[PDB]
RNA sequence: GAGUCU
DNA sequence: TCCGCGTCAGACTCGTAATTATAGCATACGTGAGG
DNA sequence: TCACGTATGCTATAATGTGGTCTGACGCGG
């Protein structure tokens, strides 16, 4: 008994019938024409190709049984579209889609943030151009040297090459044994510290007290603008849905509100000193 | 013996929290155990009053 | 997340929860393509295997390695052993209102007394200053308070001065081998940088001067001041609880 | 060790005198990193349990 | 005698054992190592050139085309390392290698001559060395630790009682290959022999037998000797040798030709043996029940049927005696068995073993190691061929064969990398022989197993995992590709051979930061020996035995150098006269002893020859080139010291220093302190900081100008001659006729490195230590490092210290120091500071550089310029903006509150933030560099313009004194040949100089040197443009950055932080200390003269510690400073030249019998004065580590000072002014300001940011994180009772979200009221389990 | 990975 | 008796941030704006 | 109904079973 994945699935494709010319004609000629029994043992005969082509395509996306689970979608789509009628043979017509399945479909699963066709066919033109400019400019290329190869733009090859940057792992240490990560160290910005979140609380509960402090019509003018008390920020034109309906006296009535808010920061101790803020 | 008699309690939170994690939280959910939180470990963990 | 710059960062989660997806939307394809049974068992094994790697990474067989050739972190491995959550965040935390700094001598000091530096004591106490800056009528708003401390005017630190008195810190050093080894005293404010030991209480701390570095904690709650001077002061603390004999023995 | 050391610190140890005495003195320096270890676990199942 | 520089100041040294073999140079491992690396070796392949020779030529899976290596070349660096460390790119060179496509034709058989095709091809960048042994990486210089791993080869090993429950020794062979399989030889409790391959299942030993085609039969005529049995009428007799019958008990009555020997049930002792052997006895008649139970060795077949009576390995008995008696069969072959002597193993093992023939074994071997898979006769024959009997897969290397073959005690030293049938069954057999008794086990602790890696090596083996990643694609390209268009450059790829040999350079454990902080630190780090690493040991795996220290180590691994970490015994410093040997092993100079006589031919004996020969001590008298005096020499031989008579004496060790390392030997009066505070104090010394002011130490051994020299941190004079030219930044010096080149001018330029940032952020300065026009000898110390004085190491300074307690200021190794130490700037350090400013590219848009940024005061944008960048030269503080960088925003929702306010000023938040570089948070001091990257094609400031104008006319200017001091010292030359043949001095130095070049003179061998001048002087005049293009190109040159960023702005601020409560401080015994209050000079303790002391240490920290050589330190410190006094007072009084002669002159012959000898007749009157200038201070006086100065010889030298016997002096109390009860010990001990400095120390936080998923604070004062709560502290409030003070710890001081932000506000009000909740790390843990699949749920009230 | 206190 | 799994002191400081390789072009699929 | 990024599709010489670390210890089950 062996209880590896791998070695078990290689046992059972091993025991099965590599076909022959005519043998691969004759199921085929059922097979689109749709049968049971063919297109199994066409798929089960031509599991052993799928194996060597994966194994060539390795140590660059997934692990292995990966590759051979995606090359076998394409070994089927193969046996779906071959051309029996064509004198050409089985294993040169699949080599084209196991290939392609794996390639096509590596690019993919391989990155964490998905990364499309296209974005990733322009990088890897960027990339065979830079071996070449590279065993002649022994060091490596820069993105203008690889920029002004192509004649395209600068920004563009920055763009395509900023996202081949791989992603770092928060769960990878920095110290080795067992010191600290990445998670140890990164701060969660978007919950603010008591310290940031009592200022707000402070600030917003000083504002409740100042507007009760100024005249009657200038606090409510004023406060259902900005949508401080209100329930939508408005603008000077839309106050007049209130009781103001007035364009020209909203405007000399939210200033007037401002300026009397003004001489009370000045002389509570803010004005300039919390203009800095 | 200390490291038996630790994991003998009935807290399941005094168990995970001394060794063996993997071990007592699978028995203690087959059990369908109940930690009333008795001992000065589980109200540490929760963050009681000891 | 984001790290500052371009680059991102992620948890080793994302990266087995993706293998799990992955080989579950391939199965139910290879089930609706009704594919040979031997195609079928090789994703039922691999669904299997990114499964047990989720749950526990290393216990059924070879551990999954990333791209840094050590195994991806299992979510088991956040719940078990010492940096699960249990004993590194959750039996024990990082704490607000505390600093260090290496230790000196401080022979005239009482025994229920420490040196307190300035500057630790200032960023320690702050939201205690700034509730009494509005008491005196000094600082309007919390954010005028913060400006006022940061300038360090000199209104600041007589009221910092106002505070500690009768206001214990606690003084902690590692190893924590027994309760002696934290001990609350009264803050005396000094010049310096570095904190000034009770040279008596040094036998409880194993605490030499070739340049220690001892922990400082500041009990907030009423409740805290009061535990702080009544159970934890240095003063009330003189016997060692192993033995009835006193720790505080001059060397 | 078979051969203890005669001299004094006052008047010296020699080559080989201060090559003995490294034996004993990185044996206890090792004793102070590692055996530790197998002290303060005690600690921790000392505390466990009571 | 002496030299120079020598002159200034004369160490006056204490030793008396005359250094035959000088301090060889101790940077010599890591130059030497990767010297071999990249020197193209012709044919001894070794580095770079084994590389290639290995992997290539490499073909293909057709075999008919294949890539073919000539030859590689290094190309010069793109940016040298000035520019290297400035820019932050690698220091490598471009490796050129020429490698050729030739292709074989499929229709001939090797139809060679078809296509050679041909290109030399880039593959990766090189890290290149620098001339002190470092390798700059991305601009900081690091250094590669040498790997100490077990050596390759046969080594025999045995459990002694961790196998099994009885206790057998079931002893092992390891045959450790450099490449390859392992090959495991084991015993089991039942003493059956067993092989395994990489540790994996048991096989029988027998397995690996029949695999290389043994017989049953064969296996037998190895192991086992052969008993002869002859049956003769009826009777049975046995061949007898006399020796076999040995310590055993007579089974039956051995009688010979007719005499009785020895009876039934006797012992036969050696007598029976000699009496038998004596007499010659050769056939002996015996029963025939003694051979059941024997073993027949080969096969018996019947004669008349044709069949198996008996198989080979069957145990005999009478039934089967008759049956080959009646076949025809009456001479038997038998094993002989004894039970102590010779063992039964392969026998027994041949019975377990289930395999039959050869094909048999094969199969088994091959189900182990592939397990599953079905076995064939070529997958079979050939993976056992590919596990050790590869060219391939297996090499042993020049090391493996030659401890292989001298472990087996074999004649051959070198021979071949692949295990031989022979080789396989030599170690069975040696492996037996252990077990039987004869041979014991080698132990790994031994360094002779032990084999040094050093940098070139380590190389080597990751540049080979370069060239087997392009293995593969090379094999794939070649069979795939067409044959016509295929150049080999196609096929190659630079990238893994550039990533694996950078993942060497830079992630590998031992490739590090250099700690550069004291010049002994960056010397005795490159000398370090780490056994940690890939190929070698964990802490993990680490035991006791590897750990202490070995016999072996004398004189190649000092016993007192090692951290004090978990790494105890792992990491070690490498011992002063250590080299690597030939091989790799450690090897110790010895000076020979032939005759009795002591030969100053020195041998470098290694770990293995050093056990053989008998070595006298360093301590034993010579009698000057006689031999030993003393009839009874102190010895050591066979890892054990005794003493022994002169003639058996054959060697003796060359120096009294050879057993410590270098900052050991560096300690004085090591012999008087204990180990374990010599460790901390050599490892302290190391930490030392440099000082404002480079104190030299009174109290050296005399190594100080070796380590100071050797460091490279010393400008030295290449070629000796007079100073042309002083600066405080170059130095220009011309060199004397008979040293100095025929071809060049011959003027030596040396541009100080001048006050530069470290890796530790201190100071590196090179002040020069030569005046203006002063004549210099050749390896003289031109100018002075950051922790040097006149050639000797300056790693602190030394002071008064009176031993004394004081008030309890001095508790607890607490330190009292006077304000005048303070005052005088003197332990004062600079900290030179590096802050980055990076525009980088959000997704909004591309981050500016100006001035004009939203919200600031004009506080903050004065000191900045037009650009927005700091003047160079301007203070800043905490807060205080360095570097003014904006960065865009979204139109981010303002509050309402925030938009009244913004309208209420109307300064509104434009579209583009901020997030200038600021001065870091109370670190302060003055700008002294700001140097700009901008990336090639993005908009330049006004700023960086000026910078390029700055460096691009200094450049201007400085090439233009090279042309300048290189023409004057040029045509001075040629005047001078001028006037040898046509003598017209003042007439010819009148008009131009222009025109001189033309002038020639009669064809001589002068005339020739005329012609090398001036067409020198062209060479040098065209390469004056192409050099000035090159610096004008790099400044003109955008720098390619990383991938987002626009450019950097890298500001250097400088730091002046002088000593204060709580910085540590330390002496060099391992006495440590903090500084606990700076007493004024008022209160300090004074002698009846009147001067005050430095600094008052404890008495109490001394006994205790058992370090004394710190109090032999101060008491010699305090004579030195005596003589430096006495000279002090007779240069202010004027005396006399003759008088400072005479005084000087009987302190440097003061010693008993000194070693050095300076006669000052021979010193000039201008010599002796600016000695004495120096000496003024103290005379510097060197104590070697074991050959140091006694007591006496202090004593006496008190006596020259007019200062006591005892070095104790009546103090008296500056505070009240009378005096201590008692005389105190005063002197001066040389003490040393460690990088433990109280300003970086210091921490503390109330509130800040919270971590991602825990929501506790951060960690460290890096981040600004609070302070951890461990389960240790928690047990502390636990056990108190105070579950408040623990609860406000757990919730609103940590996690509880809610709790934290409500607390502080709390607090603010007044209130200080606990309001908590529950920790949100509890909460990830609910979801944690439930992510497992696991109800968790809180069941409630 | 190199350190500091035990 | 042998294989497997489980433990292995407590805080602190620093320091840095890597690699590979996936062809090329034509119709198909979805959403938003403009006539 | 195009514009634009994204996705799916097909290539017919034959080709058909995979290929990093090698040393802990002392206890306690199954
Ligand atoms: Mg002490
Ligand atoms: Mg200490």
């Amino acid at each position: 008994r062996v209880l590896d994945a791998t070695q078990l699935y290689l046992g059972e494709i091993g025991y099965s019938p590599l076909l022959t010319a005519e043998e691969e004609v004759y199921f085929a000629r059922r097979a689109l024409r749709g049968d049971v029994a063919s297109r199994r043992r066409m798929i089960e005969s031509n599991l052993r190709l799928v194996v060597k082509i994966a194994r060539r395509y390795g140590n660059r996306g997934l692990a292995l049984l990966d590759l051979i689970e995606e090359g076998n979608l394409g070994l089927i789509r193969a046996v779906e579209k071959f051309d029996p009628e064509r004198g050409f043979r089985f294993s040169t017509y699949a080599t084209w889609w196991i290939r392609q399945t794996i390639e096509r479909a590596i690019m993919n699963q391989t990155r964490t943030i998905r990364l499309p066709i296209h974005i990733v066919k322009e990088l890897n033109v960027y990339l065979r151009t830079a071996r070449e400019l590279s065993h002649k400019l022994d060091h490596e290329p820069s993105a203008e040297e690889i920029a002004e190869q192509l004649d395209k733009p600068v920004d563009d090859v920055s763009r395509m090459l900023r996202l081949n940057e791989r992603i770092t792992s928060v769960d990878t240490p920095l110290g080795g044994d067992s010191e600290k990560a990445l998670l140890d160290i990164l701060a969660d910005e978007k919950e603010n510290g008591p310290e940031d979140t009592t200022q707000d609380d402070d600030m917003k509960q000083s504002i409740v007290k100042w507007l009760f402090e100024l005249n009657a019509k200038q606090r409510e003018v004023l406060a259902r603008r900005f949508g401080l008390l209100g329930y939508e920020a408005a603008t000077l034109e839309d106050v007049g849905r209130e009781i103001g309906l007035t364009r020209e006296r909203v405007r000399q009535i939210q200033v007037e509100g401002l300026r009397r808010l003004r001489e009370i920061l000045q002389t509570q101790g803010l004005n300039i000193e919390a203009l800095f803020l | 013996g200390i490291t038996k008699a630790s994991l003998a309690t009935e807290s399941f939170i005094s168990a995970a929290s001394f060794q063996e994690t993997t071990r007592v939280l699978t028995e203690a959910a087959v059990a369908g155990k109940r930690d009333e939180l008795r001992g000065l470990k589980e109200n540490v963990i929760v963050g009681r009053l000891i | 997340v984001p790290l500052d710059g371009g680059r991102f960062a992620t948890s080793d989660l994302n990266d087995l929860y993706r293998r799990v997806i992955n080989r579950n939307n391939r199965l139910k394809r290879l089930l609706d393509l009704a594919a040979p049974d031997i195609i079928v068992r090789n994703e039922k094994r691999m669904l299997q295997e990114a499964v047990d790697a989720l749950l526990d990474n290393g216990r059924r067989g070879r551990a999954i390695t990333g791209s840094n050739k050590r195994p991806l972190k299992s979510l088991a491995d956040m719940i078990k052993g010492k940096q699960g959550r249990f004993r590194q965040n959750l039996l024990g935390k990082r704490v607000d209102y505390s600093g260090r700094s290496v230790i000196t001598v401080g022979p005239y000091l009482r025994l229920h007394q420490c040196g307190l530096p300035k500057k630790m004591a200032l960023e320690l106490f702050k939201p205690f200053i700034y509730g009494k800056l509005e008491l005196r009528g000094l600082a309007t708003t919390i954010k005028a308070a913060k400006k006022m401390v940061e300038r360090e005017e000199a209104v600041v630190w007589d009221i910092l001065d106002e505070v500690i008195r009768e206001h214990p810190v606690l003084l902690n050093r590692a190893p924590t081998l027994h309760r002696l080894g934290i001990q609350a005293f009264e803050p005396v404010l000094i010049e310096g940088k570095a904190i000034q030991l009770h040279p008596l209480v040094c036998a409880a701390y194993n605490a030499d001067f070739d340049g220690d570095q001892m922990a400082v904690h500041v009990p907030l709650t009423l409740e805290a001041q009061l535990e702080a001077r009544a159970l934890m002061m240095s003063t009330n603390n003189i016997l060692s609880p192993a033995n009835g004999e006193p720790i505080i023995v001059p060397s | 060790i078979e051969t203890p050391i005669t001299a004094n610190f006052r008047e010296g140890l020699n080559v080989l005198q201060y090559f003995i005495s490294t034996h004993g003195a990185r044996k206890g320096l090792a004793d102070t990193a590692l055996k530790t270890a197998n002290s303060g676990y005690l600690t921790r199942r000392l505390v466990d349990v009571a | 005698v002496y030299s120079y520089t020598e002159k200034k100041r004369i160490r006056k040294d204490f030793g008396k054992r005359p250094q035959v073999l000088d301090v060889p140079y101790l940077l010599s491992i890591q130059l030497d190592s990767f010297q071999k690396f990249i020197e193209q070796d012709p044919e001894g392949q070794y580095g770079l050139e084994a590389a290639f020779r290995s992997v290539f030529p490499i073909q293909s899976y057709s075999g008919n085309s294949e890539l073919q290596y000539v030859s590689y070349r290094l190309g010069e660096p793109v940016f040298d390392v000035q520019e290297c460390q400035i820019r932050g790119v690698t220091y490598s060179a471009p490796l050129r290698v020429k490698l050729r496509l030739v292709i074989y034709e499929r229709e001939a058989p090797e139809g060679t001559v078809k296509d050679i095709k041909e290109q030399e091809v880039y593959m990766g960048e090189i890290p290149l060395m620098t001339d002190n042994g470092t390798f700059v990486i991305n601009g900081t210089e690091r250094v590669i630790v040498s790997q100490l791993h077990r050596s390759p080869g046969v080594f025999f090993d045995s459990d002694k009682g961790k196998t099994h429950s009885s206790g057998k020794v079931l002893y092992n062979a390891r045959i450790i290959p450099y490449r390859g399989s392992w090959l495991d030889f084991e015993f089991d409790p039942k003493d059956n022999l067993f092989v395994r391959i990489d540790r994996r299942r048991k096989l029988p030993a027998t397995i690996i037998l029949r695999a290389l085609n043994y017989t049953t039969e064969q296996i037998l005529d190895l192991f086992f000797e052969k008993v002869i049995f002859e049956i003769r009428d009826n009777k049975l007799q046995m061949e007898l040798v006399p020796e076999r019958l040995r310590g055993e008990t007579a089974s039956f009555d051995i009688e010979a030709n007719g005499k009785v020997y020895v009876e039934k049930g006797r012992r036969i002792t050696a007598r029976h043996i000699r009496q038998l052997e004596k007499d010659d006895v050769k056939l002996i008649e015996v029963p025939v029940e003694y051979i059941a139970g024997k073993v027949v060795a080969k096969d018996y077949i019947d004669e008349s049927t044709g069949e198996l009576i008996c198989a080979a390995n069957m145990e005999l008995s009478l039934d089967l005696l008759a049956k080959l008696s009646q076949s025809g069969h009456k001479r038997i072959e038998t094993l002989f068995t004894n039970d102590l002597d010779h063992g039964p193993y392969i026998s027994e093992t041949l019975r377990v073993d289930p395999t039959n023939d050869r094909l048999s074994a094969l199969v088994e071997i091959y189900r182990m190691m592939r397990p599953g898979e079905p076995p064939t006769r070529e997958a079979a024959e050939s993976l056992f061929e590919n596990l050790f009997f590869s060219e391939d897969r297996y090499d042993l290397s020049a090391v493996g064969r030659m401890k292989f073959n001298r472990s087996l005690l074999r004649e051959e030293i070198e021979g071949s990398g692949i295990l031989s049938k022979d080789d396989i069954i030599d170690v069975m057999k040696k492996l037996i022989d252990i077990r039987n008794g004869k041979g014991e086990v080698d132990d790994i602790d031994h360094l002779g197993n032990r084999r040094i890696r050093s940098v070139g090596e380590m190389a080597e083996n990751q540049f080979r995992v370069g060239l087997v990643r392009v293995e593969r694609a090379v094999k794939e390209r070649l069979s795939l590709g067409d044959l016509d268009t295929l150049m080999p450059q196609d096929m190659i790829n630079a990238k893994p051979i550039s990533a694996a040999v950078k993942e060497f350079f830079g992630s590998s454990q031992l490739s590090q930061f250099m700690d550069q902080n004291n010049p002994l630190s960056e010397i005795t780090h490159k000398r370090r020996i780490s056994a940690l690493g890939p190929g070698g040991l964990t802490r993990e795996r680490a035991g006791f035995e590897v750990r202490d220290v070995h016999p072996t180590h004398y004189g190649r691994v000092c016993p007192i150098e090692t951290p004090e970490g978990p790494n105890i015994g792992l990491i070690n410093s490498l011992s002063v006269y250590a080299q690597t040997n030939e091989y790799g092993f450690l090897e110790t100079p010895y000076r020979k002893v032939t005759d009795g006589v002591v030969t100053d031919e020195i041998h470098y004996l290694s770990a293995i020859e050093e056990g053989n020969y008998v070595i006298a001590q360093a301590n034993s008298n010579l009698d000057e080139e006689g031999h030993f005096v003393e009839d009874l020499v102190t010895c050591r031989s066979k890892g054990e010291s005794s003493l022994f008579s002169r003639d058996q004496v054959d060697y003796m060790d060359v120096s009294t220093q050879q057993v410590v390392s270098v900052g050991a030997s560096l300690i004085p009066f090591l012999e008087h302190d204990d180990a374990n505070r010599a460790l901390m104090g050599a490892n302290m010394q190391r930490q030392a900081v440099p000082t404002l002011r480079a104190d030299k130490p009174l109290v050296g051994t005399g190594m100080e100008r070796a380590v100071a020299v050797d460091s490279g941190v010393t400008a030295v004079a290449k070629r000796g001659g007079v100073v042309q030219y002083v600066d405080a930044s170059r130095i220009v010096i011309k060199v004397n006729e008979d040293e100095m080149y025929p071809g060049e001018a011959g003027i030596d330029i040396y541009n100080l490195t001048k006050y530069t940032r470290s890796n530790q952020n201190t100071c590196i300065n090179q002040m020069p230590c030569v005046s203006l026009g002063e004549p210099v000898e050749r390896g003289d110390v031109l100018a002075d490092g950051p922790s040097t004085d006149l050639g000797e190491l300056a790693l602190g300074q030394n002071m008064r210290v009176a031993f004394m307690p004081w008030n309890g200021y001095n508790f607890e190794d607490s330190i009292l120091v006077s304000e005048r130490v303070v005052q005088e700037d003197r332990f004062t350090t600079i900290h030179i500071q590096e802050l980055a400013c990076v525009s980088r590219d959000t997704k909004l848009g591309p981050e500016e550089i100006t001035a004009d940024i939203p919200n600031v005061g004009e506080a903050a944008l004065s000191k900045l310029d037009e650009s927005g960048i700091v003047y160079i030269g301007a203070e800043v503080t905490g807060g205080d903006i360095l570097v003014g960088k904006v960065t865009p925003k979204g139109e981010t929702q303002l509050t309402p509150e925030e938009k009244l306010l913004r309208a209420i000023f109307g300064e509104k938040a434009s579209d583009v933030k901020d997030s200038s570089l600021r001065v870091p948070n109370g670190v302060s001091g003055t700008v002294i560099d700001v140097q700009v990257f901008t990336r090639d094609g993005v908009e330049k400031d006004k700023r960086a313009l000026e910078i390029e104008e700055m460096q691009l006319k200094q450049a201007k200017k400085d090439l233009s004194e090279e042309l300048q001091i290189l023409e004057a010292g040029l045509f001075s030359r040629i005047r001078a040949v001028l006037v040898a043949g046509g003598v017209e001095a003042e007439k010819l130095d009148k008009l131009p100089r222009d025109r001189w070049l033309e002038l020639g003179l009669t064809d001589e061998e002068k005339q020739n040197q005329l012609e090398q001048l001036a067409e020198q002087y062209d060479e040098l005049k065209h390469e004056f443009e192409k050099k000035l293009e090159a610096k004008r190109r790099k400044i003109t040159q955008g720098d390619d950055l990383a991938p987002g960023v626009l450019k950097i702005v890298k500001v250097y601020l400088a730091v002046k932080r002088r000593i204060q409560p709580g910085d540590k401080m330390a002496g060099r015994h391992g006495n440590k200390g903090v500084i606990s209050k700076i007493n004024p000079i008022e209160d300090m303790p004074y002698d009846e003269n009147g001067t005050p002391v430095d600094i008052v240490l404890n008495p109490l920290g001394v006994p205790s510690r058992m370090n004394i050589g710190q109090i032999l330190e101060t008491h010699l410190g305090m004579a030195a400073k005596g003589i430096g006094d006495k000279i002090n007072a007779m240069l202010k009084q004027q005396q006399e030249v003759a008088k400072l002669r005479e005084f000087i002159q009987r302190a440097y012959d003061l010693g008993a019998d000194v070693r050095q000898k300076v006669d000052l007749s021979t010193f000039s009157d201008e010599e002796v004065m600016r000695l004495a200038e120096n000496l003024r201070k103290g005379m510097p006086i060197a104590t070697p580590v074991f050959d140091g100065a006694k007591e006496a010889e202090i004593k006496e030298l008190l006596k020259l000072g007019d200062l006591p016997t005892s070095g104790q002096i009546r103090l008296y109390d500056g505070r009240t002014g009378e005096q201590f009860e008692r005389p105190v010990t005063v002197g001066y001990m040389y003490m040393l300001k460690l990088n433990h400095l109280v300003d970086d120390k210091m921490h503390a936080r109330s509130t800040g940011s919270y971590s991602l998923v825990t929501q506790q604070p951060l960690g460290g004062k890096a981040q600004f994180g609070g302070q951890r709560f461990g389960e240790m502290e928690v047990w502390a409030l636990e056990a108190y009772g105070a579950a408040y003070t623990l609860q406000e710890m757990l919730t609103v001081k940590s996690d509880d979200v809610n709790g934290r932000t409500k607390m502080y506000k709390n607090i603010v009000d007044g209130n200080h009221q606990m309001e908590p909740g529950m920790p949100e790390s509890f909460n990830v843990l609910l979801k944690e389990i439930r992510s497992l699949g696991i109800n968790i749920e809180l069941e409630d009230e």
